[PDB]
């Protein structure tokens, strides 16, 4: 047994939170996918003996038909583990090129410790495209799922402009979120990015207020 | 600009008067009543200007209108005569 059963428990709960968010985004993630259990868990990514091969892990997710009427531009994203608890420019170009290959929008990359300064110049070398660096770490635990943590819905430039309309708004004069924000990170929000925070009330049932991106 | 005036067909502010709006139309008559002015209801033996004012709001009879702003600075104007006095 000793601490790489907890290990596993750890990273597997981890595997669930990037399901959960990939799915949140907007993306083709099915209740099963996610509802994975932690023996299925095993069985699928552990090697000669039991221990976590993390280099299968990593997985492309299509828009759901429902994310392209409202984003039609959202293409495919690629999310990436290393099994190596320090990320290297050596094994980080791999990853850089995957997504400038298959013509990716998006690439999120799950990592042990840490990435190096080296590998981190590479994150905006690659534009249109975006990349994420998450904490494998952070992801065990799905922040949004707290009580305290009410719903963020990210709004298309339409969507946004009707606001900004509707309310005879300058961007300015909106309620702000920062671009390091928990929640910001989890939906993948760029600037200018608006959500809508929908949270229960003791004064109105249901208030729904609206935060820009910085 | 004048796209700063909010027409008459879509207009949204409260069909009713505010505290505060009732509040200035009184003093405002009551002011311009109390320096003379032509009273446009007939004070029933009525002599203090803010109660010769409040006759004339009853009555509807006061020739004022409310240009209410908007934080953008457009502006909706609205008649004593049409707001809806509940208070």
């Amino acid at each position: 047994d000793q601490e790489n059963e907890r290990n596993i428990s750890r990273l597997w709960r981890a595997f669930r939170t990037v399901k959960e968010m990939v799915k949140d985004r907007g993306y083709f993630i099915t209740q099963e996918e996610v509802e994975l259990p932690l023996e299925d868990f095993k069985a699928k990514y552990c090697d000669s003996m039991g221990r976590p091969q993390r280099k299968m892990m990593s997985f492309q997710a299509n828009p759901t038909e429902e994310s392209i009427s409202k984003f039609p531009d959202m293409g495919s994203l690629w999310v990436e583990f290393c099994d190596e608890p320090s990320v290297g420019v050596k094994t980080m170009k791999t990853f850089v090129i995957h997504i400038q290959e298959k013509n990716f929008q998006t690439g999120i990359f799950v990592y042990q410790n840490n990435i190096t300064p080296s590998a981190m110049k590479l994150v905006p070398s690659i534009p249109p495209a975006t990349i994420e660096t998450f904490n494998e770490a952070a992801l065990v635990v799905n922040i949004t799922h707290h009580e305290l943590v009410p719903k963020h819905i990210r709004l298309s430039s339409d969507e946004k402009r009707e606001l900004l309309k509707r309310y005879r708004l300058k961007e300015s004069q909106l309620p702000r979120i920062q671009r390091a924000d928990p929640v910001a990170l989890y939906l993948g929000l760029k600037r200018g990015e608006v959500v809508k925070i929908i949270r229960k009330s003791e004064t109105s049932g249901r208030y729904a207020s609206y935060r820009i991106c910085m | 600009l004048k796209e700063k005036a909010i027409p008459k067909d879509q207009r949204a502010t409260t069909p009713y008067m505010t505290k505060y709006e009732r509040a200035r139309i009184l003093g405002t008559r009551a002011l311009q009543i109390s320096m003379n002015a032509p009273v446009f209801v007939d004070l029933e033996g009525e002599t203090d200007p803010l109660r010769i004012a409040m006759k004339e709001l009853a009555e509807k009879k006061i020739p004022l209108v409310i240009r209410r702003y908007l934080p953008d600075g457009s502006f909706e104007d609205w008649s004593v005569e049409e707001l809806i006095v509940d208070l």
